[PDB]
């Protein structure tokens, strides 16, 4: 239906584990969709199957693609990335190291 | 108060699953209380029914991690691993003007 | 059951070191539990789960203070960790003199009190209630400092009676004798 | 403006419903303090102004989100407290950077995933905690980064196992905590490379079988497992913590603990099993000097080594309390022993060396043993014992010598202990307990003040039986005016006169039951003119000697054989006044006689329901009865009382015999008016006694009893007229 | 007069917050100086001499302890500064629950006390002489704290006196009598 | 110790005309002593039984000769004169090391 795209200015090699996150007013930043080196791509439950993730290298840009949205889903967005030795899925938000500004979406 | 039931004379007797229950005392009156962490001198044990906050026998430091462990000592006591010293023992450093040693 | 007499005494400390004292009087209920004795010392309030018996280490009380102790609602306590005979006996083996149950809630407490006479304890156990209980709640909630003064009844007993009760007996024995003087003849 | 500034800068800012870091703030503050504040998330540099921070708190907030950059140049940063926030995991990336940390609260966010990078950097941290978060697996990883750590907590967490070398880096670790966690299996290196640990904390884990992995460390001072389902403790378990003190294993179902368990552990101080029932020998604690006080009270020991003494030179305290000891070595040393207790063993005497020196000895239990014999002299090395409890033994004299310290003596048991206490020797005891009151007695209870368990209660008097010199008076005329007249009307009644209807038959029965309740009476008070103010030695064999019984026999059957041939007269009152009757009438008083005989024999042999009094009277049983002969009595004399009034009644109804009619009447109204108040008092032990006395019982029971008794005969001879003529007429009869 | 009944408790602390008693019993006599009640509190000695109205205010000892004092030999002093009245009076007002005299070498001091009837000491007077007094002195001098708990019986010598239930049923049964004899002098004038 | 009778128990009663009577208090026991010099916070005053020592009045000095005049005060407190001042006012004599101002 829509799509969020989120460009990184700092630009050193390949960034790891990308990710989207998503908050409610008051409450924690869930993740929503990540992806990491290799290109394999880890979703939340929640919104597994809806949504898409894609990442172009070329200008290492992040793109959300979000169809079918519910009401619920109303809250703010954040594109969240970091760069060394994660093992982990991008599900956790203490891996990351670089924040978005974040948009609204309702 | 943070607390579930806080009785008029006793105050409180039950509180949330992370809160620490504490006995105050003064005058002739002790009355529960409720506090996120233990005052100073004090440590807290956690456990499923209720969590605790006890009071530490160990001397020469006024706060502590555990029952026999203490993190700050008095102001003229080294702090060598877990315990106060007027001065550790033989192969060990001096309190290097940080009161620990 | 006795009908134990508390005394609370508030004492003022004059410059001069003469003690003025007040005393308020009280009736409570001497529990089979503990002997019926009169004891006498300085309140202490314990808070009801104050009186828990796991071996932590505890603060020092000077000996011969009388306990104090509110007992809440029952279903307040799922689990109680003692009972009200496991808390006199923590009380006297801490140190106390008297313990004084303000029994306004749990009737079971007063139950097995009575109930519980199979190992008595030396020392007095007295709960209370209504206002008399709602007035020592106050003056340990408002003052500092008070003394407890737990006397048991003095029995007397023979109010008049006695001299003029045999005097009575006599007047009915020899009223009864010239009853039988007076039939004879 | 909110904060509360102390002296030396400490920001104090708590409670004050903030959602945000507080501003306005002096810059060169030590110690910042918002706990209870509304802080959902931190900003990106939110402590720019606070370079000098040295201990930050956040305890309390819905804390639930860290930017990577924030609390960044905070390298004074010495404490942080996380602990009651919402944070899913640690903050891996938010924590890095803080080289100076050195305590780091995390006790109660609900953790359930740790990255593998988490605490990189935190090169000098000594204290974690890890309380209440909801990890699932040790994070080894994670750990490996911390090898100046102090003090672990893993207490509430839910942990299944622990891995091989989980703690392999932290060679520095001293206190470690895994209270709660559900964990079922320890691997044989788990706690390998861990030296320099002094506590270790299983608590109240699910632990199979005894860990081995502690045999990896050399330097463990104290250990504990709780709420373990460990079972059994191998010999040489504790060979590798020569410097262990405190262990605690209770309340886990141990059954076999070894013989060599608890071997060579040299500052060891207390060691307590309980519930370890195939234990049969005694544990080899040799090299373990230093004991201070040593239990074991559930296991099957068979006898007590003569080494116990004269080594654990202070052992405090002893405790035996279920085993299968028969024997007791002399514990000849070992001053510093100051209570022992032998209770429910196989011990059969005790001899006198048994407790020689023993100074400072204070509490001394032996409550369930075979005993039958004690040595005279073998308390006389006792200290200041204060607190003797031999009781529930086969007791028959009880020695008295070096004695005079006890403050408390307890003899609840011991029924063949017949003899009477010497008071003398006790002099400042305080609490005593003895298998009969009449032991007490001698002691001046109720008047060097000494209580009594067993109260006398007037109820067994102390003094003389009867009491008041009013009560023994008029029970003296009882007996007197019912023997003699009773002795009178029979004469009159069986002997000269040749007519025997059914009335009279009925009247010398019951003539006959009133002077048997007479006899009984005059025992008794032969009994209390011979106990004259010395009551006590001769109830201490009264009550347990034939005597009770059988004057508690003549008592009882007086009452139900009068009670019996009463209604039997009414029954055959009514059927004459409604118009061969000899024999069934004849019959039927042989039916009532056997029938109080009986139920007089009952408690002869069943239950032993006398001996309950002095008066030896079931009917009263001033102690609790068993309810099974009392109210039954009671219920069936009540029912002939009802019975006899309604047929009295209606044969009064209904209408020379007028004489026989009012006789009975009288009769009866004298029979229900006296036996009420006994009835009454029989269930007055049983209620509460509100302003009930013991003695007033006593005393009415015994004015009462033998009313009736003493007072039929003489209305016999006053009242009947016709009945008055036959006495005339018999009299004539003897003298010609 | 009626005989006092003290329990001096020696107690001591262990480490862990628990405390194990003695008690040694004694027998002194009330007096009718002060009430008769029963009392209890910390064994403190006053000396005769420095227990006085006329000096300043020192030591001021808290409230609730039982005080023992000694008495001297009257002729040794040949200047009595205060009575015995007058150092019971000055003790209560101090703050002592009760007061407890050595009277073994002052026999005077009984003899005043039962005396000095006409006020009456609201808090008790109890004095102990003999063997008991020398039992109490070293107590007080060896040891280094106590706590005297004074008492009565509260029964008297008849033990409740049951001599008044066994004339209550003799006056029932009297009572009884004589109004059937009542009602028989009533219907034989009627 | 020299005094006309001495009884054990509460030591001697009646000192001399001219030594000072002074009862020390340890534990439970109060026993009377005689002495010349009554010690640091206790001043000698002529009762009318006899010469006795008491307490000191004086606020925050640990000597005295009188109710009112101290000859010795602390260190924490001044002795600007025979009456005691918290610190004496400018403009007098300075402190010396003989605390007189």
């Amino acid at each position: 239906s829509l799509r969020l795209s989120c460009a990184a200015s700092g630009y050193t090699y390949s960034p790891y584990c990308m990710g989207w996150f998503r908050q409610a007013p008051g409450k924690a930043r869930e993740g929503v969709a990540t992806v990491d080196l290799d290109g394999s791509t880890i979703y939340a439950d929640s919104v597994k199957g809806r949504f898409t993730i894609s990442q172009d290298n070329a200008k290492n840009t992040l793109y959300l693609q979000m169809n079918s949205l519910k009401p619920e889903d109303t809250a703010m967005y954040y594109c969240a990335s970091r760069t060394r030795a994660g093992v982990t899925c991008g599900l956790n938000w203490a891996i990351f190291s670089y924040w978005g500004q974040g948009t609204q979406v309702t | 108060k943070g607390c579930l039931s806080c009785s008029k004379d006793n105050g409180c007797s039950r509180c949330q699953q992370k809160l620490f229950f504490f006995l105050r005392r003064e005058g002739m009156r002790q009355y529960g209380e409720c506090l996120h962490s233990c005052p100073s001198g004090y440590y807290g044990h956690r456990a499923p029914d209720m969590n605790r906050c006890a009071r530490c026998r160990i001397e020469n430091c006024d706060s502590c991690f555990s029952k026999d462990f203490c993190t700050k000592c008095k102001v003229g006591f080294y702090l060598h691993r877990g315990r106060c010293f007027d001065e550790c023992p033989d192969g060990f450093a001096p309190l290097d003007e940080t009161m620990e040693c | 059951k006795e009908t134990a007499f508390v005394e609370v005494v508030l004492f003022e400390s004059s410059p001069s070191g003469d003690y003025t004292t007040y005393t308020t009087g009280l009736t409570g209920r001497f529990s089979r539990a503990g002997a019926t004795l009169s004891a006498e010392g300085e309140i202490v309030q314990m808070h009801p789960l104050g009186l828990c018996n796991n071996n932590d280490e505890e603060d020092l009380y000077e000996y011969g203070w009388v306990g104090v102790v509110k007992l809440e609602q029952p279903e307040l306590d799922p689990k109680p960790c003692l009972t009200v005979l496991g808390k006199a006996k923590r009380a006297v083996q801490r140190g106390a003199t008297a313990v004084i149950f303000d029994v306004s809630e749990n009737p079971e407490a007063i139950d097995q009190l009575n109930q519980g006479s199979e190992d008595p304890l030396k020392r007095p156990v007295v709960y209370v209630k209504g206002a008399d209980a709602i007035k020592l709640m106050n003056i340990v909630n408002k003052q500092k400092v008070a003394r407890a003064r737990i006397q048991h009844r003095p029995p007397r007993q023979p109010t008049e009676y006695f001299d003029m009760g045999i005097f009575l007996a006599f007047f009915v024995v020899v009223s009864l004798v010239c009853l039988i003087l007076l039939v004879k003849i | 403006a909110p904060c509360s500034c102390d002296g030396d800068r400490r920001v104090d800012c708590s409670g004050k419903g903030l959602t945000a870091v507080p501003e306005g703030l002096s810059a060169f503050t030590q110690a910042l303090d918002i706990s209870m504040n509304n802080i959902t998330q931190l900003p990106e540099d939110a402590f720019a102004n606070f370079p000098f921070l040295e201990e930050l708190q956040l305890a309390g907030n819905d804390l639930s989100f860290i930017h990577p950059k924030a609390l960044s140049g905070l390298k004074e940063l010495k404490v942080l407290t996380l602990q009651n926030n919402q944070l899913k995991t640690v903050p891996s990336e938010a924590i890095r950077g803080l080289s100076a940390l050195q305590s780091l609260r995390l006790d109660a966010n609900h953790i359930t995933s740790v990255p593998e990078d988490s605490f990189e950097g935190l090169v000098q941290l000594r204290h974690l905690w890890l309380d209440d978060n909801s990890l699932t697996e040790v994070p080894v990883h994670p750990l490996s980064n911390l090898p100046t750590l102090q003090a672990l907590t893993l207490a509430l967490n839910k942990i299944s196992s622990i891995p091989d070398f989980a703690f392999t880096n932290l060679s520095s670790l001293v206190v470690l905590h895994l209270h709660n966690n559900k964990i079922r299996s320890l691997s044989q290196h788990c706690f390998d490379g861990l030296d320099n640990l002094e506590t270790l904390d299983l608590n109240y884990n699910n632990l199979g079988e005894f860990p081995q992995a502690i045999k990896a460390l050399p330097s463990l001072k104290e250990l504990g497992f709780h709420s373990n389902s460990i079972s059994v403790i191998p010999d040489g378990a504790f060979d590798g913590n020569p410097l262990l003190r405190t262990i605690h294993l209770y309340d886990n179902p141990l059954s076999f603990v070894g013989n060599s368990a608890f071997h060579n552990l040299s500052d060891l101080h207390s060691l307590v099993i309980r519930g370890a029932s195939m234990v049969q020998q005694f544990p080899n604690l040799t090299g373990t000097v230093h004991l201070e006080s040593l239990t074991l009270t559930g296991t099957k020991i068979s006898s007590i080594p003569n080494n116990l003494c004269q080594e654990q030179k202070m052992l405090r305290t002893l405790d035996l309390s279920y085993n299968n000891i028969r024997d007791l070595p002399s514990f000849n040393g070992c001053h510093a022993l100051e209570e022992i207790s032998l209770q429910r063993n196989q011990i059969y005497q005790i001899k006198e060396g048994t407790f020689q020196g023993l100074i400072s000895l204070r509490i001394l239990d032996l409550s369930r043993n075979l005993i039958h014999e004690i040595h005279s002299r073998a308390f006389a090395t006792l200290g200041p014992i204060t607190n003797l409890d031999v009781s529930f033994n086969e007791l028959t004299s009880f020695p008295t010598e070096g004695l005079n310290g006890l403050n408390q003596l307890k003899l609840v048991g011991n029924f063949k202990l017949k003899e009477a206490l010497a008071a003398k020797d006790f002099v400042n005891l305080r609490s005593l307990s003895v298998p009969y009151a009449y032991q007490c007695c001698a002691f001046w209870g109720c008047d060097i003040i000494i209580h009594c368990t067993p109260s006398t209660g007037a109820f067994k008097p102390c003094e003389y039986l009867l009491g008041s010199w009013m009560i023994r008076l008029t029970v003296w005329f009882i007996f007197l005016v019912a023997l003699f007249f009773n002795l009178l009307v029979i004469l009159t009644t069986f002997a000269s006169c040749t007519s025997l209807p059914s009335s009279k038959l009925f009247i010398g029965l019951i003539s006959v039951s009133n002077l048997f309740m007479g006899i009984y009476t005059g025992i008794l008070t032969f009994l209390d003119a011979v106990s004259w103010g010395r009551f006590a030695e001769f109830g201490i064999w009264w009550e347990t000697g034939s005597g009770c019984k059988v004057a508690g026999f003549l008592a009882v059957f007086s009452s139900e054989s009068a009670i019996f041939l009463l209604m039997l007269a009414t029954v055959e009152r009514s059927l004459s006044a409604k118009d061969n009757h000899l024999k069934q009438f004849r019959v039927a008083a042989l039916l009532a006689f056997l029938g109080a005989t009986v139920a007089g024999c009952f408690p002869l042999f069943h239950r032993g329901e006398y001996s309950a009094s002095p008066l030896c009277l079931p009917f009263p049983t001033g102690e609790t009865p068993s309810l099974g002969f009392t109210v039954t009595l009671v219920l069936l004399n009540s029912l002939a009382f009802l019975l006899m009034a309604v047929i009295y009644t209606k044969l009064y109804c209904n209408l020379s015999q007028s004489s026989m009619i009012k006789h009975v009447a009288w009769l009866i109204f004298t029979n229900c008016i006296f036996f009420c108040p006994v009835a009454f008092f029989s269930f007055a032990p049983l209620i509460t006694a509100i302003s009930i006395s013991p003695e007033i019982m006593k005393s009415v029971t015994l004015i009462f009893f033998p009313l009736p008794a003493c007072l039929n005969p003489v209305l016999y001879v006053f009242f009947n007229p016709k009945f008055k003529e036959d006495w005339k007429l018999l009299k004539r009869r003897v003298t010609k």
